[PDB]
This record gives structure tokens, C-alpha cells and sequence, in this order.
């Protein structure tokens, strides 16, 4: 018949191949596919979902839900501060964003942050959310944070301020600090101490390349 | 005679060797957005003049960070951790009519140099002294520094066939000026300007300087760099 | 390492088929050839399920519902003769199982089996979407027996079958101990209803029980 | 020999793909099968790099930047039994490595591996352009750690992976010592920025250090 | 199925084959190719670049840059002389030309030489650059070199004279000698001794066939 010759690589088993497997049950006709709501057709559709970020993950507040609550209500030290990289960062590593990114080695994109103020409807104040570029040093004072990139987020007007942090990739990252511009002004009836929740997802579109095994499982 | 001006820096010049036949250009995404300074940065940064005697073996500068203390370019290196530029490099020699000699003005992208005594490394301050040039040597040297012997410039290659790179000869018989345009050769669109030395301007006298007992005992070589099309990362939010 | 400009735009590696469709070893097991005519150490079993090893189980628990063909390729070795021939019998969910290496079930015409002799390429057997329902369920918040009886969380829809493996050689002069490595691979995979990733470590291979684990690794203060 | 009229006009052998794309043996190594359950002499490593042997390294140093697929074919022998089956596991740059022959890393689904049994054609595994950047850099005049720290000349962009190789057979009655010969081959190769050839001999496989060598062989006078 | 029959040469490993290798990372999508300046698409683009030729490679002047300098400024013996073959010649074997030709066994083409006079702008003289055919003997005198092929290169007018030597191949070569037609005439201010640099590349197009391993590496 047809003169063939086997190349190097014949009769081997490469783990990652896409060959036509001989079906064991050829007569068998499988169940018709009904429409089930909520199909996933790409993993980065999970990273685009906001989810609460445990910013207050201090040594004794990680097995309770006090990890997610940023206490608001000393103007010389910032409210909170954390590395801006979903990998190798204690704050953003177990987020939906930060968890679908540990399956991969090469990823690059932007990340948006939502700060939901969960205080009273009568509490009013200002917070200054500064962003440091990945090479720059953190602001040590509120003025030095004002001279860089910032957003004076008035709580009394809007209760949710959204960022979009670019240049987020690995293969020395940014900072999202927050400052007391003003204290929390409160009437006699409402409580004095409030909380701020944080969120994180992919801002517009996210790029991601090299699949690997996750470090978390042992 | 053409009196070029860029910004607030004017030099007086007397053909351009466009490196690899391309002129530098900008990178053209909302996930990563570059900032184009344009203002300043593009002005002429004249380095310190270098005296070329009869016994000078050569010099080298390592860019982009040779300009690390040169005004706004040298200052944008500290606020942005990513960047790229083009670096038009004028090299005059303003010798007399009775002086003789010849220079190789070559740029050598990615000049990874070797240590003087192998089995060890050098303390990182031997490759570069910002503005001032590291000279070559006429013979072999030892110690924890760069093997700066000519005939094996820095990389272990022959120094004669170093002409493969963007080069220009300065034969004092004919000409005195050289100009080279190096359109940012790198494998990544942007890179940090303190870790990576994109190219190594090295000026190597093939034919030695010679003169008689009445002329000046040296010929000052003037180096001028104009960072063109410098662009950096974005510092603003999106 | 250093932070480089990772400049590219691609999500073809993040699709479901490029995320789940990867062959992973899910079953090592030993089985002899001779001695102990009534013994359970002369064949292998491995009831096919996604809850085999935690690394792949974690990925299957990203999604509530998923349907996929499976295409497993066995890698069979031997220790200590003639040339050996093996048998990898896949029984469907509705299928008789052998009790001994010499049971009559091995000769069932409705149980497809490959007869791989040693030295050739590894045997590959592909199984379609068997389940009764319209998808395999990773989680089942329900009770198998009506009126809240025993066996929580186990539905019979996500039953995939079993994989009985033996030597076909009746005997041998000396002892031969074969080792098999089943390489499971999802194929033509669809997935519905995304789900948050597993946080706590796994306890047992048939339940979702866990020990309360911290959310993230702790740091000193809120501002460092 | 005599000087003949070498009359022809061709430069098809001088192209980059016809100059670099040639298979050369770059890694011999031994690895046993049994004994010393915690030993490093039961598997091979070979971190993949172009700076393996000087003959090919010299060719890679003609050019500053180059990108290329690699297609290596191993040639595995054995000395001193059953029929042997091997495993050549390529781990990507981001990948866990085994510490022992019986580590869990060998079962990682993201590390592709071939299972070649003895007697067949040699196993061939092809790896695409992995690097983060847009080309592999033969030379890197820079520092890995910012602010001029240690490790000169080593960038992480030109990392290609590693190649862990073992027997899959758990044990053997006697000792079997296998030898592997990895045949590296660039494929679909492009190259940028030409560079003068190496003059001095090579010292070490991770640096460019050299001893000052003469330009050419000397002659007696300028006129002979 | 299809009746095939294996030919001689099946299940072998020929080192030089061009077969379709089964890719180990099929899901993996590689990085997009940006435009990097200075692409090489043929090796003979390196041979066409001029590079300085160490003509003065005498026994003690090869580890310095005195190898590249031809001293100019006795009219009975020639200034310099060397075999005209980039292979098996001490002068032209480590040139870009002569180095991309040791990777090959069969090569044939022409070679151009540029003589850059690196003396003063006031020094004036004449040099006679003679070429001997590959079978002929070297000229022993200046007159016998004048009767063959030559170019009386006036230094005072032009400072760079270009040749193009044909019939250069291997699978007994020419000669480029140089003579004092006149001495170097110099005013009282300029120095008396000058230098001449040499260059070499492929003249128009170069042919080259059989790849081999280079002799230089050990």
C-alpha cells in the first residue's frame, strides 16, 4: 500500500496532545444539551466580578469578618495602605481577581477599586485616596500624598468612589493609601465610628498567558 | 556650517549615520499608557570634553544612565521606572590642520563587558561613572573591574571588526564631526533606565594622535547627546 | 527577577477548554499476576470521579455545573518472562463489576475494554458524556434518599463509571508487579454557574467538610 | 587539494534558518533506577539555555536578539529485566521542580511530559517562544536587581525552562543506568542586531569573562 | 483501514529532518512580535560590512591595537604584503568577512579593500598598490609591480582608495602589496610618520555553500 515512514515521536505519549481518541462507546448517544443559566466561556469573566478585599487583615482579625472592615473614626498616619499587585500580596491574593491570577505566570492588565463607605447617612467627611506609581516611594505625610495622584473623595455627597489602577503585571508595585482630609462630622444622633469596604476586579480587559499550578493547595 | 538648536541649547555643527536605517519613534492601550515629555529632554546635553593624547587607548560611556544627572532627563529617570529614547550623538574633535589621527565612534547596543580576573564579578561602579568616561587600557589588567584592554574592547571580540554596529570614522585628515542616531534597540518596548544599559558609546583611536613639538599636546573630543522621542510610563489613574 | 513590561493582549489561555483540558495523573495502583487465586490485589478499581486529587478538584470546583468528554490514557509498567498483555475494562454506571481476577464480568460484551500488549504506545480509551442529567454537578446541596435520609451531597447524576484493570496472562513462573498511571483529561468541556475558589484545605474525598481557615495571611498593622 | 573554479551563485545556506537551525547534542547525563530513595542521581535537570557548549554559543552570539521555537529530541540508552518506560518532563519558567525522583511535582498537570517506552522512535517534544519579552537576548548589559545590585548580565526574559527526566519504573532487580542525549534545535528562527564574532575562549557558562587574546596569528614581518 | 507499509527509514532519528514536531504547549499562545530594529535575514549581510584588517600582525604587536596600523614614513622593500584569501590567512581570517567564511567549506566571490590614510591633512605622497593574480609570483621590485596591475594612489588628493579583488574561492591566491612611489612630503609643522588603515568586505555579492563547524573554538 501507501509507503509511510515513522518520524521521531511515534509511539510516544506526549501528555499535552489533541489527537482523536477512539471512543469506547460508539453506539452510545449522549444526553441532549439543555440551556442551563450562567455559562462561563472564559475564566477572565470571573476576574471581572467585584469582591470584598480584606484590607484589615491584621494578626488577630483574619478568621472573623473584621478583615473586610476598614475602621474610620490621628490625622498624621494613613488609614490603610497596601501593595497594588494581586499576586504575592496578602491583601489582594485571595480575591477573585487575585485567585484567578495565581493559576498563571504571565499576566498583565489594569485593576479597578471601589470604596463603599458603610457609615451612617448623616456622617460627612473627606478622605484622600493617593496612588503611587510602581517605582515611587510611599507618601509619608498627607501633603506629600496630595502633591502626587489623589482623589479627594467627599463622603457626604457620594458613598462609592471608583479607581482604575494601570500597569499591573508580573512575569515593586503601586500603593493605594488613604488619608484623613477631614474628620468624620456626625450629628448627635448618629454613631461616630464608621467602616469602609473595598472591592477589586479587572478594570476594562485583562491579559494572562502561562498556566501553572496554584501555590495554595498542598 | 549649520547652527542646530533644540530647546535652550544651541550647538554649531559642520552626514548622519542613522543606526540600523531607522529613525527613533514613539511606541504607537488604556491598561498601560505612556507619557511623552517632549518639553525639555530633547535639548543638547554636552558632556565634559575629553583630552585625546598620543597614549590614549579609548573611552566608553554607558547610556541611558550616563545622563542620570543631566537636568530633566536625569530627573525623569527617578520618577518614572520605564522609558525609552533615541539619543542623537554628536562627536566633534576640533583638532588643528597639523594634527593627525583617526577615531572609531561606535555605539554597540547591549555591550555586556567581562571582568578583568574571571571567576568573579565587578562592583557595578566600574562599568559607569555617570558623566565621566571609563578609559580602556593598552594591555591586560587585573582586579575586580572591567577587562578594559583594547583589541578585546569589552566583550571578548576583535576591536577591528567592531564596525558591524552603527559607527562613524573621524579621520582628522578629512572630517572632525560624527553623528549617530540610535532608535532604541531593545527586546521589550519599555525598560528601566537604571538596571539596563541600552547601548555603549565607545570612542576608540585606531590611528594614534601625532604632532610635532609646537602643537597642543592633546585634542579635546566633545560629546553631545540629544534624547529624542523620550516617553515614559503614566503616573495618573485611568 | 525584575518587573518587565509584560506587553501583550491575549485571553486564549483563560478559556475553559484551555484551563480544564489538561491531562493529570489521577490513579497509581499495583496489581500482581499470580498467586492468591481469591484476592483483591490482582486488579485495580478506581471509581471515576473528579474528586481524586485536590489540585484538579479545586479547578472543578470553580464551576457548579459542567459537561465534558473524558479521554484517559494509561501508562502501564512492570517489574519482577513472556510479553505481557493487559486489559483495561471500563464499566458504565449501569454495569456489573468483577469480584475476582477470574470473574465472568470480565467477559461482558457491554463493558468496553482495551487489550494493550507491552511495548507499544500507551492505550487510550475515550468516554462520552454519560450522565443522566444535562451536566455533571460539582456540588449537590441535596439528599440521595427522599425525606432527608442519609448520604448528604451525593447525587447519582455525576456518576462516570469504573475502570477495572488486570493482566490477561493466566499465570507466570515468577512474580510480576505491574503499575498503572491513569491520565484523566476533560475534553470538549462546557461549564456553567461560576463559583468562588476553595479557601480551606480538603478533608475527605466524598464531602465538603473543612476546618475554619483564616481569610488571608496576616500582617502587622493596617498601614504597613 | 587544488584551487578549482568554484562557479555557482547561491546564498540559501547563509540564511539564518539554514545557519542556526541544526540539531546539536547539548546534554549528556546519567540517571539510575533503584537504590538511594533520597538521592539526586536518579533524575536529570539541564536548565535550558543557549550557553551550553561553546560551538553553538558562538553562533548564538552572532546576534544580539533572536526568537525561535525549540524542538528537542532525546536519545535515551540503557545499561546494566522488563521493558523500560521513561519520562521527560519539561517545566516552564514558572513551574515547580522535583527534589526527589518520587516528588509530587512529577504529577503536575501544567508540566507537559512525554512517556517514551524503550525500543520505539526517539521522543520529540517541541516548545514555543516562551519568553516574556519579544525576543531572547544573547547579551544583557544590565543588572537583575535594581540599583546596581548583584548578578550582572542575567535577565529573566531569556529563561526557557528545565527538563526533568526519570524512569517511571518504580524499581528493578538489578541496577540499570540510563544515558540521555538531548538534541537541541532552533526552529522558525529570527535574529536582530548583528554582532562581531567571539575572539577569546570561553571561561564560564553564565558570564562573558575572558582572557585578553591576540587579534590574529602572528607572522615574521609586515612584508612576508 | 488504510493499508500502509513502512519503508526503510521508519522509526529512525535522522538528525537533519524537518518534520512536524508535536507541540508540548498547544493551548499556549506566544507573545506578539514587535518590530525590533536591525533584523538579519541572511548571514552574508554581516560579510558585507567593512571592518579593520590587522595587516601589521607581527610577532609582538597582536595583543595591542598596533596590529591594525600600517606604518608609513627605504623604497626598495614594500610597505606591506599578504595573501588574498579570507580563509587560511593570518591577516584576513578574523575579519567579519573572514570569520563568516570559516563556517563554510565551499565559498566563492569577490572582496573589496579600502585603504584609509590616517595621516595629517598636510602630508602628501604616492603609494602604488599592486595586485598579483592567484597564479603569478609577487613583484620583487617597484618597477615589476608597476608593469602588472596597480593603482598609483595619490594621498594628497584622496585619502581612501577602494579595490575589488575577484577570483576569491576555496573548496595559491592573490597578493595585495604596496609600494613607495614617492615619500611622504610634509610641511615643518605636521608629523613625519603616518598610518594607513585597511578594510575588507564582500564587493558585490558572495557565494557560499557547505556549512561546517568553525576551527577556532576548541
Amino acid at each position: 500500500g501507501v509507503p509511510v515512514l515513522n518520524t521521531p515521536g511515534s509511539n510516544q505519549f506526549l501528555t499535552s496532545d489533541d489527537y482523536q481518541s477512539p471512543s469506547a462507546m460508539p453506539q452510545f448517544d449522549e444526553t441532549p444539551e439543555m440551556h442551563i443559566p450562567g455559562e462561563v466561556r472564559n475564566l477572565m469573566e470571573i476576574a471581572e466580578v467585584d469582591s470584598v478585599v480584606p484590607v484589615n487583615n491584621v494578626t488577630g482579625k483574619t478568621k472573623s469578618m473584621d478583615a473586610y472592615q476598614i475602621p474610620v473614626g490621628d490625622k498624621t498616619k494613613p488609614i490603610f495602605s497596601f501593595q497594588m499587585d494581586p499576586g504575592y500580596s496578602s491583601v489582594l491574593k485571595r480575591t477573585l481577581l487575585g485567585e484567578m491570577l495565581n493559576y498563571y505566570a504571565h499576566w498583565s492588565g489594569s485593576v479597578k477599586l471601589t470604596f463603599l463607605f458603610c457609615g451612617s447617612a448623616m456622617a460627612t467627611g473627606k478622605l484622600l485616596i493617593s496612588y503611587s506609581p510602581p517605582g515611587a516611594s510611599v507618601p509619608t505625610s498627607r501633603k506629600d500624598a496630595m502633591l502626587g495622584t489623589h482623589i479627594v473623595w467627599d463622603i457626604g455627597l457620594q458613598s462609592s468612589c471608583v479607581l482604575c489602577v494601570p500597569w499591573i503585571s508580573q512575569s515593586s508595585a503601586g500603593y493605594i493609601t488613604c488619608w484623613y482630609q477631614t474628620n468624620i462630622v456626625v450629628p448627635p444622633g448618629a454613631p461616630t465610628s464608621c467602616d469602609v469596604l473595598c472591592f477589586a476586579s479587572a478594570c476594562n480587559d485583562f491579559s494572562v498567558r502561562l498556566l501553572r499550578d496554584t501555590p495554595f493547595m498542598a | 556650517v549649520r547652527s542646530m538648536t533644540l530647546g535652550n541649547s544651541t550647538i554649531t555643527t559642520q552626514n548622519v549615520v542613522v543606526g540600523y536605517g531607522e529613525w527613533p519613534s514613539y511606541l504607537s492601550t488604556a491598561e498601560d499608557q505612556p507619557t511623552q515629555p517632549d518639553v525639555a529632554t530633547c535639548r543638547f546635553y554636552t558632556l565634559e570634553s575629553v583630552q585625546w593624547e598620543k597614549t590614549s587607548p579609548g573611552w566608553w560611556w554607558k547610556f541611558p544612565e550616563a545622563l542620570k544627572n543631566m537636568g530633566l532627563f536625569g530627573q525623569n529617570m527617578h520618577y518614572h521606572y520605564l522609558g525609552r529614547a533615541g539619543y542623537t550623538i554628536h562627536v566633534q574633535c576640533n583638532a588643528s590642520k597639523f594634527h593627525q589621527g583617526c577615531l572609531l565612534v561606535v555605539c554597540v547596543p547591549e555591550a555586556e563587558m567581562g571582568c578583568a580576573d574571571t571567576d568573579t564579578t565587578f562592583p557595578a561602579t566600574e562599568l559607569t561613572t555617570e558623566d565621566t568616561p571609563h578609559v580602556f587600557t593598552s594591555d591586560s589588567i587585573t582586579g575586580k573591574k572591567v577587562q578594559a584592554a583594547v583589541c578585546n574592547a569589552g566583550m571578548g571580540v576583535g576591536v577591528g571588526n567592531l564596525t558591524i554596529f552603527p559607527h562613524q570614522w573621524i579621520n582628522l585628515r578629512t572630517n572632525n564631526s560624527a553623528t549617530i542616531v540610535i532608535p532604541y534597540i531593545n527586546s521589550v518596548p519599555m525598560d528601566n533606565m537604571f538596571r539596563h544599559y541600552n547601548f555603549t558609546l565607545m570612542i576608540i583611536p585606531f590611528a594614534p594622535l601625532n604632532f610635532t613639538d609646537g602643537a597642543t599636546a592633546y585634542v579635546p573630543i566633545t560629546v553631545t547627546i540629544a534624547p529624542m522621542y523620550a516617553e515614559y510610563n503614566g503616573l495618573r489613574l485611568a | 527577577q525584575t518587573r518587565h513590561v509584560v506587553n501583550f493582549h491575549s485571553r486564549s489561555e483563560s478559556t475553559i477548554e484551555n484551563f480544564m483540558g489538561r491531562a493529570a495523573c489521577v490513579f497509581m495502583d499495583q496489581y500482581k499476576i499470580n498467586g492468591e487465586e481469591t484476592s483483591t490485589d490482582r486488579f485495580a478499581v478506581w471509581t471515576i470521579n473528579i474528586r481524586e486529587m485536590a489540585q484538579l478538584r479545586r479547578k472543578c470546583e470553580m464551576f457548579t455545573y459542567m459537561r465534558f468528554d473524558i479521554e484517559m490514557t494509561m501508562v502501564i509498567t512492570s517489574c519482577q518472562m513472556p510479553v505481557l498483555t493487559h486489559q483495561i475494562m471500563y464499566v458504565p454506571p449501569g454495569g456489573p463489576i468483577p469480584a475476582k481476577v477470574d470473574g465472568y464480568e470480565w467477559q461482558t460484551s457491554t463493558n468496553p475494554s482495551v487489550f494493550w500488549t507491552e511495548g507499544n504506545a500507551p492505550p487510550r480509551i475515550s468516554i462520552p458524556f454519560i450522565s443522566v442529567g444535562n451536566a455533571y454537578s460539582s456540588f449537590y446541596d441535596g439528599w440521595s434518599h427522599f425525606t432527608q435520609d442519609g448520604t448528604y451531597g451525593y447525587t447519582t447524576l455525576n456518576a462516570m463509571g469504573k475502570l477495572y484493570i488486570r493482566h490477561v496472562n493466566r499465570s507466570s513462573p515468577h512474580q510480576i508487579t505491574s503499575t498503572i498511571r491513569v491520565y484523566f483529561k476533560p475534553k470538549h468541556i462546557k461549564a456553567w454557574v461560576p463559583r468562588p475558589p476553595r479557601l480551606c484545605p480538603y478533608i475527605n474525598k466524598r464531602d465538603v467538610n473543612f476546618v475554619v481557615t483564616e481569610i488571608t495571611d496576616s500582617r502587622t498593622s493596617i498601614t504597613d
